[PDB]
């Protein structure tokens, strides 16, 4: 790890090694590793909170390989879920 | 186990940067620019420098957040608008 | 600049305010001077 | 601050019921910063 690390431009190998099979779509690849990163929750004397997670939409014509990413980040995650919005899926969103 | 840094030095650029992006906003008549962009730009920046297992924030990783946030608000924008932008923002 | 001014007087904590306002909610209930009820009473119709 | 507080409560003989609490509407633009005040009266208020 310290060793791969070390090397200038890291940054460029971490964002081609994601989806590694939809053409192009840098731009979305980037946003995908800096998701898929973080960074830092912050409480300042317990009384203000300041997220860490950054949270991506994607807006796309249809056939563009949305899901195809969708898909990949799950495989690659430690702590992912899947749920549908108009469909049939094993996981709602609401509490019950 | 890596939580980056922020060490002040580096606060005058983004200040300037955002006084920036501020006037011209309003300027041309678009969406407005609120200080939850800059929240965005630092919290990126926290990402790009734990790429690099890193222990002080650059600003190279600054510099390559800031692109994500000003392109995504130029590209969200009507043609006409976003024709006068892509040209203002040039230097970032 | 607020765990250190914390402890100069220039600042209550968050469980010692909610304890605070707590005391002062469920301690007194202040009924208003009549040497000053005529004021509230000019400034109303003044104001419409 | 004066919100938390609240009016004092009456209770009158005609059966009828003044009350006393404080209502504020926070009305303006985008990134004001008025969410994270009501998400800290949430915080420091006993019961919210
Ligand atoms: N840029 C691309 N590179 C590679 N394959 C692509 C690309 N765009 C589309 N495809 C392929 O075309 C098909 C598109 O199906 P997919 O459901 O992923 O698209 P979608 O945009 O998510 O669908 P829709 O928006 O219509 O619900 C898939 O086989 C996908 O792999
Ligand atoms: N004046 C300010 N001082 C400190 N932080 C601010 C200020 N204005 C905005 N912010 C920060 O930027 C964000 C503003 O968004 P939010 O609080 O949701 O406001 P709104 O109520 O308008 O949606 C928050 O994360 C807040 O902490
Ligand atoms: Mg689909
Ligand atoms: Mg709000």
């Amino acid at each position: 790890f310290r060793k791969i690390s070390r090397d200038r431009g890291i940054i460029d190998k971490i964002i081609s090694s994601m989806a590694p099979s939809i053409y192009g779509h840098r731009d979305i690849k980037t946003a995908v590793a800096c998701s898929l990163f973080g960074g830092v929750p912050k409480n300042v004397n317990g009384k203000h909170s300041i997220r860490g997670d950054i949270n991506v939409l994607l807006l796309g014509d249809p056939g563009t390989a949305k899901s195809q990413i969708l898909k990949y980040v799950e495989k690659t995650a430690h702590r992912a879920v899947f749920a549908t919005g108009q469909g049939a899926s094993a996981v709602g969103l609401t509490a019950s | 186990k890596i939580y980056p840094k922020l060490h002040q030095m580096d606060m005058d650029k983004v200040s300037r940067v955002y006084a920036d992006l501020r006037r011209e906003s309003i300027s041309t008549g678009s969406f407005p620019i609120t200080v939850r962009h800059l929240e965005s730009i630092l919290r990126i920046a926290e990402s790009f420098a734990k790429m690099r297992l890193s222990e002080f924030v650059s600003s190279y990783d600054l510099d390559r957040a800031i692109k994500v946030v000003v392109d995504s608000f130029v590209d969200a924008q009507k043609v006409s608008v976003r024709r006068q932008l892509r040209r203002s923002f040039a230097i970032y | 600049m607020q765990n250190q001014q914390e402890e100069n007087g220039s600042e209550i904590s968050i469980e010692k305010m909610k304890r605070y306002i707590t005391y002062c909610r469920l301690k007194c209930a202040p009924r208003l001077s009549p040497q000053a009820a005529e004021k509230l009473s000019s400034n109303f119709v003044t104001i419409r | 601050v004066c919100l938390l507080m609240g009016g004092s409560k009456k209770i009158l003989p005609d059966g009828m019921r003044l009350r006393g609490d404080i209502n504020v509407l926070l009305l303006g633009d985008p990134g004001t910063a008025k969410s994270q005040l009501l998400k800290f009266v949430e915080k420091v208020s006993p019961i919210a």
